[PDB]
This record gives C-alpha cells, structure tokens and sequence, in this order.
C-alpha cells in the first residue's frame, strides 16, 4: 500500500488538478485576440474607448466584455522590427485584428505586403484575420481634396469599376466609395490567393470614432466559434 | 574604409580554419561500429496542460521537472509518480521559457514581456510567491539558465544577453555582440563559458566573468532556434530552420559534423545530448523527434507519437530518461 | 423457390463485407491513426462497434433465407435475435446522442464545454447500452419460439394479432418517432444558427456564403433522407402486413428482403457519412498518403 | 557565411536602362525565395518585387509594375533585375533579401531595418 | 554608424589571435569521451527494469 507521504502527494496532486480545471473553465470562457498594425494605423485609438506597468513592457493586454463574453486583446509593445519569431507564440489565438490606414497611399501597398506576411504565414495559415480599414473620414477628405491621385501609386485603379454588390452609405461621394471598394478588393484578392477555405477575412470599415466595431468583432468571433465547431463535429 | 579590413580579416580567419582542417569527423570516426536502431518506449505520460507547452527543464535530482505552457501556469511534474507538486500562476500567459535552479529552491520564467520572474519554492508557508522580478530588457526573453542561487543569465530578443544578480536585481554583465534575436543558450559544466545562438545565422561564445565574446561560428544558413552544450564542455550542437544540425568545437573553431536528411525539410526546435553524448536528440516541425548518431550522422531512432509540433526536449543528468514537450499540451517521458 | 432465393443472400454477404470493410477502415482511424481523443472520437468508435455487431448478424439472415429450415437451434435463434435488437437500438441511440452532442457543441459551446469530456462520453455510451438492454431483453424473454419444424419467429399470447400490432407500434415508435424528432430539431436549430451567423457577421468576402452553408445543408438533407428511406418503409411494411395479411407472391419476398436490408444499408452508410466526410479524417489521411 | 553582393548601379539619365546583378554565397540559391527592395533618401524601406524558388510565382509592386523584370539563374546562382524606363523618383539604393525559412513562401522581416540575409546595397541614380 | 564597424573589426582582431588546433585531435578526444562513458549511458546501453524507476 501507499505510505502517508504518498497519500499526501496524491491529495496535493488532486488539489492541483482541481485548480487547473477551475482555471481551464475561465480560460475556455475567455477569448483571446491579437491586435496588429502600423504606427499610423491608429491602434492607440482602438485600445482606448474600452467601455467594458514598466516602461520597457513588450506586451499590452486589454480586457473587455461584450454580451457577457470576455475578450482579451494583446498588442505588441517594446519589440524590434523582427517579428518572424515571437508571432509564432500567437498560433492559438482566436483572431488577428489587423489595422490598415485607408488614406496613407504611400504605405498602403507596404501594408498589403505586411498583410501577406499575416496570410501566407505557415503558422498563421489557420487563424482568422479581421481587417480594419481605419481613418475613413481622412480618406474621404483626401478624395474630396483631389490633390493626390491614386493612379500615381496604383495604376489599376484607373481601370476599376464599382462592384454590383456595393452598399454606398447615405451621404457619401462616389469617388470615396470607389476608392474604398478598390482597396477592399485589393486586400480580398491577396487574402483569397491562398485562402482555400481554411481561413477567411473579415473586412470592416473603421472611422475615427466608432463604438460598435468591438461588437462586430464579437459577431466575427461568434462566426469563428461556429467555424471551429463545425469542423470538429464533421459538418464542414 | 574599414569594411575592406573586416573582409580581409574574415578571409584570413577562413584561411586559417581551412589550414587547421585536416580531416572531417566522419572520416576519422568511420572505423567504429554504428549504434543501430534505437527504440525508446514511453514510460510516463503527463496530462493537464491547457495551452501549448513551450519549454521545460530537468532538476539535479533527476526526479522533478518544470513545465511552462502558454496558459499562464508553471507545473512541477514528478517523473516517477506523475504527480503534480506545484502549480505557479503567472501574471503573463505568453511565456516562452523556464529555468530550474540547481538547488531546487527557485524557478525562473519569462516570455514576450521584458520581465524575468523568479519564484521561490521553499517559502515558509508551503506555497509559492513572487520572489523577484528582473526588468530592463527591450525584447522578448527566449531562454534562461541558472548558474547559482544568486546569479542567472538571460537571453532576450533585443540581440543582447544579461547576467542578473538575484540579490541586487541589476545587470552585472551585458553582451551586445549579437546581430539577431538570441533564441537559446547553454551553460558549460564549469559555469565559466556559454554559447548562444541568434537569428543572424551564427552563434557566439561568451565568458561569465570576462564578459567578452570568445569565438563565433556561423555554420548554418538560416536562423538558429536552439543550442545545447556537449557533456564534456568542449563542443556544442546547433539546430536551425534549414533542417540541418551542425556540431561545432570551441577548441577546434570549425564545424565537426552535419546531421540532415533529404526527406527532412522542417526546422529544428530543440536539441539536447545524453549523458555520454553519443546520441543527439532533435525535435522537428514534422510532429516527430529524431535521435541521430553524433559520431556516424545516421538516423538512430524516431520518437514518434506527438500529435503536434515538438517544442522542447530535456535529458536528465544521469541520462536515464528523456522528456519531450510538444504543442499538444502533453509531455512524454521516453526510455 | 426461384433463382432469386440464391441471388439475394449471397450478394448480401458481399454488401455485408463492404460494410464491414468500411467499418474496419474507420476502426483503424479510431484506434491506430486517430487525430485527437475527444468526445466525437468516442462516439464514432461506439457507432462503428454497433454497426459491426449489427452487420455480423446478416449472414444468419442470409442462411435462414437460403435454406428452408434453421439448423442452429432455438437457443441460437434467441441469442441472434436479442443481439440484433440490441445492436439496432444501440445504433439508433448512438445516432441520437451524436446529434445531441453536435447540437450542444454548435449552439452552446461554452455551456456544453463544462461536461463535454471523454469520461462523460463513456458514461453516456454505457447508459445507452444499458437502455438498449432494458428495452430489448425483457421483450425477447417474454415471447416464445413458434418453430413448427424449424424457423425463427416470436410467439405472442392468446391475442396474437393484438400483441403483434402492439409490439410493432412499440418498436416503430421507439425507433422512428423520438430519435428522428430529436434529429430534425437539432439539425433545424443548427441550420437556423448558421444562417443567422452568416447573415450577421459579413456578407461580401464570404465567397458565396450560400455555398458555405450548402455543405451543412446537403449533409443534413442527406442524413435525414437516408434515415427516412431506411427506417420508415420497413416499419410501414410491417404494420400494413400486420393489419392486412399480404397474399402469397414471389415479389413480396424480394420486397421483404429489400425493406430488411435497408436498415443494413443505413448501417453501412453511417461510417461513410460520419467518417471520411468529416474534416478530421479527411485532413489526417493526407499525412500518410 | 551568408553573403550577398549586388552590382550594376550607376549614374543614368532619366529614361535609360539598367541590369542589376546579385550574387549569393553561403547557402543554396535554388531553395530560397528572393526579394528586391529599395530605400529612398529620406524615406524608409520600400518593397519592389519578389520571386519564388522555381521562379513560377513572380510579383511586383504597383509603382514599378510593367517596367522592371526580375529573374533567377540557378546554374550561376545569380539574381538579375532588368530595369527599363527609369524615372527621377526611382533613384534609390536597392537591396536583396532572402527568406529566413526554406521551402516556405512567407517573406517575413524582408523590410526590416536590421536584417542579416541582406547585402550592403548599391547606389542607383 | 562607423562605431559598429570599428567594434566589428576589433572583435575580428580579437578572435583572430585565438590558438586553434587541428580537427583530428578534437575528433579523437570526442571519440574517447564517448567510448569512455558508453556503459554509463542508459539510453545508449539499455538496462533491466530492476534498476529503472520508470518501470
């Protein structure tokens, strides 16, 4: 039979397993997202407006609650430009919210390249990506100004037409809608070049002040949940 | 300018290494008999982790081990009775490495956050609490190992390594010679020198007391992910994403033997040597681990059974069993 | 009889083998090359075992239909009948439990994750087997064996027609009404949830969300249609033969053989539907091939 | 040791032509994906084009699409880039980047400021 | 920007004065160290379960 020390060790192991199960309950009840974007993408604005500590901190966490569901968004902090190594730690995240400046025509193409690094990655190939085209008002103002031309950076924009399934917002210039849908299609082609059903993109238009985006993300996560429950049961 | 001086110095070093090269390791050690097929059986199976396990470390007593997973929990496993001894909750869930003190009194951890957390396991209340927090790095901590009960070396993603004093809590020695993100480092048996590999396709040797680089071995063609010291303290093996492991010698200053295969096109995640150093274990991205012959460069064994990417390997001090941790949140003991 | 009395049994064996073959294959993918131990894997293992136990009895029916008598004896006849019943009820209950588990995993993921584990799955399987025993064995131990010379049947009390109709209604109810009702309810709720989510999250870049939902829709439609065409006509023929004695006709023998083989056809198609068509097995087969 | 040597740049009038050549040493040229990027005076690193191992997947940026053409030589292990119809804004230092992981298609850290698998660059005007 | 190059050439000059040896001597030393502790390696030489606590 087991000695007293063995029985004490077994009881301690059982208590530790109970604590691990209690923590696993909350871990499964809470979702995790990864926020990514350029410096001018406006990530600081999305981190703020959360309606629910060292200087060299390399990771920031924002916890909020939408429809009684807890979401923790993680943002890269004091880290260098090399991201091919630590991003592999985010292989088990629910979604990657990637922000793109809609008005910055110079880095836009560059952002596209970065989007490829998020999509064609061998470790991020089975992770959903939610695209946030931030700064729509600035894009509208730049299109109404007419000083800068998109043809100087993207020539195919001169041979692009409005899609049939377009939904123009009430009170929006046609040129702004054309540019918005052109950027959307430019991102969607790169996304679907290697999608193959295992992952999809979530395009969402983000303005300066929008409080519903997070809720939208919730819905997106919900869809992801279904897309993670149908492949296990054997229906998708 | 001095770029031509650096080029001619590198050329002189290469010519000296070529002149000192007489014969390869496979040619001189070809007369010995091969080891053969190695069939290791699973003795113990550890279950209970939530997220993917990233690193582990064995103790000096060859009984207890520490396991670090990305769920924010450090678990102390008993290799004999499979019982959990301690469960340390972490403030940050995105951890990447863990360290076990030689005396078994402290346990270090770190990750994406630029803070190395050391917890004391010998608290007077029987529980575990935050004993020390070392901050100052500007990159993610990749690996850390203990040299004593008062000092600890840490490798960070900011291309620099730092020797911290547990009593004071400040950087005593800083190494900034690397160009890429230092991914792993291994301490020598005498705790005098240590080799560290970075993402610049090269590894460098550093001194604990002198605080200067000794030698540099590039060898590979891609980013080096792991590195382990030889039991004799004179050699070390490095694994990179190019699906090739390379053995270097500090005294020879050249590459000894290359372990690779045609059907292997996946990178190496972790490497470790046995007590004798004849067998070299390496985890690959093909969901399997391969044990090669360090002297013959032949596939001696395959430790298959993992349902996910192999993340970490660990060999005890006596070499009686080997722990393998993968992203499937399970640890397997092989013997 | 005619030559058909030799063609129907033999081919049966072949079909049986095919089914067995299929089952055997999934046996491997549930025992040796499994992707990850989960509740779905345990349910697939239980369903495969039930289908194997249900198909291994078809040679007995083939031998009984080929010959003019039953040489195995009344004890063996009782054992085979009890084993048929048990396998049949176990397969039906395992399909119902699979549907309930899919419903709980799709609609209420966090709520169902509290108890969706392997020990709970094994407990549910044991309860299913116990319920199958309780609904099969007390029924077969009460009815006698009307032999005459040598045959396989069931003896009812003095109200022979009344007790036969009662047993037919009982088995038809407990095999068709409840399980298929749960199937339809769970599948309809899952389809409604999927359609609502697809309409809510995002339309444009979903790459024809109609096609994204068409896979689940066709799977549900195929499962329901196969279940219907394999279970309903058998009990319908049974009840219309009980309430109305059919005249002697050679075509009625073939009709009876077809309506008896339809459950077996469903038992053979279940490994094809709940097996290779799943994402897990389809992505795990590429690791070796 | 990994080494990339780029050449073929010089003072060219607007509307000329150039043929940049990058020689690689220390690794297998045929088993890695290559990229050409540019850096303008006062501006950051800008990606230009990319080509895979077998040369089947070739992509260019929208700024130079239709004018530049990139090709590989596995026998000589040389990356060639023919640039036609040069523009004044095209004056930039061109760099060659190599993918960190073999047998992959994700070009991570190719536009990073500090990258080991990248040459010193050549002046192109 | 030249300070990094100066540090690099200084490190190269420091590493150039390292007393290196031949590969044959290191190979022989490694072979001797591997053959000396061959019996002390349970992984290299299997041992019965009477002494293995992982039985």
């Amino acid at each position: 039979t087991l000695s007293a020390e063995d029985k004490a060790a077994v009881e301690r192991s059982k208590m530790i397993e109970k604590q691990l199960q209690k923590d696993k309950q909350v871990y499964r009840a809470t979702h995790r997202l990864l926020l990514l974007g350029a410096d001018n993408s406006g990530k600081s604005t999305i981190v703020k407006q959360m309606r629910i500590r060292v200087k060299t901190s390399g990771i920031f966490e924002t916890k909020f609650q939408v429809d009684k569901v807890n979401f923790h968004m993680f943002d890269v902090g004091a880290q260098r430009d090399e991201r091919r190594k630590w991003i592999q730690c985010f292989n088990d995240v629910t979604a990657i919210i990637f922000v793109v400046d809609s008005s910055d025509y110079n880095r836009l193409q560059e952002a596209l390249n970065d989007f490829k690094s998020i999509w064609n990655n061998r470790w991020l190939r089975t992770i959903s990506v939610i695209l946030f085209l931030n700064k729509q008002d600035l894009l509208a103002e730049k299109v109404l100004a007419g000083k800068s031309k998109i043809e100087d950076y993207f020539p195919e924009f001169a041979r692009y037409t409005t899609p049939e399934d377009a939904t123009p917002e009430p009170g929006e210039d046609p040129r702004v809608t054309r540019a918005k849908y052109f950027i959307r299609d430019e991102f969607l082609r790169i996304s679907t070049a290697s999608g193959d059903g295992r992952h999809y993109c979530y395009p969402h238009f983000t303005c300066s002040v929008d409080t519903e985006n997070a809720r939208r993300i919730f819905n997106d996560v919900t869809d992801i949940i279904i897309k993670m429950n149908l492949r296990d049961c054997g229906l998708f | 300018q001095l770029r031509q001086e650096a080029e001619q110095l590198k050329n002189q070093i290469r010519d000296a290494r070529k002149a000192c090269a007489d014969a390869t390791l496979s040619q001189i050690t070809n007369n010995i008999d091969p080891v053969g097929r190695i069939q290791m059986r699973t003795r113990r199976t550890l279950r209970g982790h939530l997220a993917k396990i990233y690193a582990m470390h064995w103790g000096t007593d060859s009984r207890l081990l520490v396991s670090a997973s990305q769920d924010g929990k450090l678990i102390i496993w008993d290799s004999y009775t499979t019982n959990k001894v301690h469960a340390i909750p972490l403030r940050s869930s995105w951890v990447m490495t863990c360290a076990y003190a030689p005396s078994g009194n402290y346990v270090a951890c770190g990750g994406l956050d630029n803070i190395c957390s050391i917890y004391n396991l010998k608290t007077r209340e029987g529980n575990v609490r935050v004993s020390r927090e070392l901050a100052g790095h500007t990159g993610y901590l990749s690996c850390c190992r203990f040299l004593d009960d008062n000092q600890i070396v840490t490798s960070s993603g900011d291309t620099t390594c730092a020797l911290w004093d547990i009593e004071t809590g400040q950087q005593t020695t800083t190494f900034t010679g690397h160009t890429g993100d230092v991914m792993s480092l291994s301490l020598a048996p005498d705790t005098r020198l240590f080799v560290s590999g970075a993402c610049d396709a090269s590894a460098k040797l550093w001194d604990v007391r002198e605080g200067m680089c000794r030698q540099t071995f590039t060898g590979h063609e891609s980013d080096i992910n792991a590195i382990c010291f030889f039991p004799n303290g004179n050699a070390f093996a490095t694994g990179s994403d190019d699906a090739t492991c390379r053995l270097f010698d500090l005294r020879a200053d050249q590459e000894l033997m290359t372990y690779s295969h045609d059907n292997i096109i996946c990178g190496i995640t972790s490497v470790s040597f046995s007590k004798s150093g004849r067998l070299l274990l390496a985890g690959y991205d093909d969901f399997n681990c391969n044990v090669w012959d360090a002297l013959k460069a032949d596939r001696a064994g395959v430790l298959a059974g993992h349902d996910n990417r192999v993340s970490c390997l660990g060999v005890t001090d006596d070499g009686m069993a080997v722990a393998t941790g993968s992203w499937d949140s399970f640890l397997k003991i092989w013997n | 009889l005619a030559v058909s009395g030799v063609l129907i049994p033999l081919v049966y064996l072949v079909v049986c083998v095919v089914g067995l073959l299929g089952n055997s294959l999934v046996i491997y993918v549930v025992l040796r090359h499994t992707a990850s131990p989960s509740v779905t894997n345990v349910y697939i293992l239980n369903l495969a075992l039930a289908d194997e136990l249900f198909m291994l009895g078809l040679p007995f029916l083939a031998a009984q239909n080929a010959l003019s008598y039953w040489p195995f004896g009344s004890l063996m006849c009782r054992l085979v009948m009890a084993v048929d019943g048990i396998n049949q009820f176990t397969s039906i209950f395992c399909l119902t439990v699979m549907s309930v588990d899919r419903y709980l995993a799709v609609v209420h993921p966090t709520r169902s994750a509290r108890w969706r584990t392997a020990p709970v799955a094994r407990t549910v399987s044991a309860a299913v087997w116990v319920a199958s025993a309780v609904v099969v064995l007390p029924v077969v131990v009460f009815s006698g064996v009307p032999r005459g010379m040598s045959t396989c049947h069931m003896q009812w009390p003095e109200p022979a027609a009344a007790w036969r109709a009662g047993f037919i209604i009982y088995t038809a109810a407990l095999g068709f009404f409840g399980p298929l009702l749960v199937i339809c309810l769970c599948y309809l709720l899952i389809v409604v949830k999927v359609r609502s989510a697809g309409r809510r999250v995002w339309a444009p870049s979903c790459q024809r969300r109609r096609r994204s939902e068409r896979r689940v829709t066709r799977m549900v439609v195929a499962v329901v249609a196969l279940f219907v065409l394999c279970w309903m006509p058998f009990y319908v023929l049974n009840i219309v033969n009980v309430v109305c004695p059919l005249p002697e006709e050679p075509a009625f023998f073939g009709l009876y053989f077809l309506v008896v083989a339809l459950p077996y056809a469903n038992s053979c198609a279940n490994p094809i539907l709940y097996g290779f068509l799943s994402y897990r097995f389809k992505q795990g087969f590429r690791r070796v091939l | 040791q990994v080494q990339l040597q780029e050449s073929g740049g010089g003072l060219v009038q607007p509307g000329g032509s150039l043929r940049l050549s990058c020689a690689a040493s220390g690794f297998t040229f045929s088993n890695y994906k290559m990229n050409w990027v540019r850096q303008a005076p006062g501006k950051g690193l800008e990606w230009v084009s990319d080509i895979s191992q077998s040369g089947a997947s070739i992509s260019y940026t929208g700024s130079v699409k239709g004018r530049f053409t990139i090709s590989r030589d596995n026998a000589k292990n040389t990356l060639y880039l023919q640039m036609n119809s040069l523009k004044p804004e095209d004056t930039a230092v061109y760099y060659c980047a190599r993918c960190p992981a073999p047998f992959t298609r994700d070009c991570f850290d190719v536009t990073s400021t500090t990258y080991a698998y990248r040459g010193q660059g050549t002046q192109v005007t | 920007s030249i300070a990094q190059a100066r540090k690099l050439v200084e490190q190269l000059k420091m590493e150039a004065n390292i007393d290196r040896i031949k590969v044959s001597k290191a190979a022989a030393d490694l072979m001797a160290y591997c053959e000396a502790h061959a019996k002390e390696d349970p992984l290299l030489t299997p041992v019965p379960a009477s002494e293995n606590p992982f039985r």
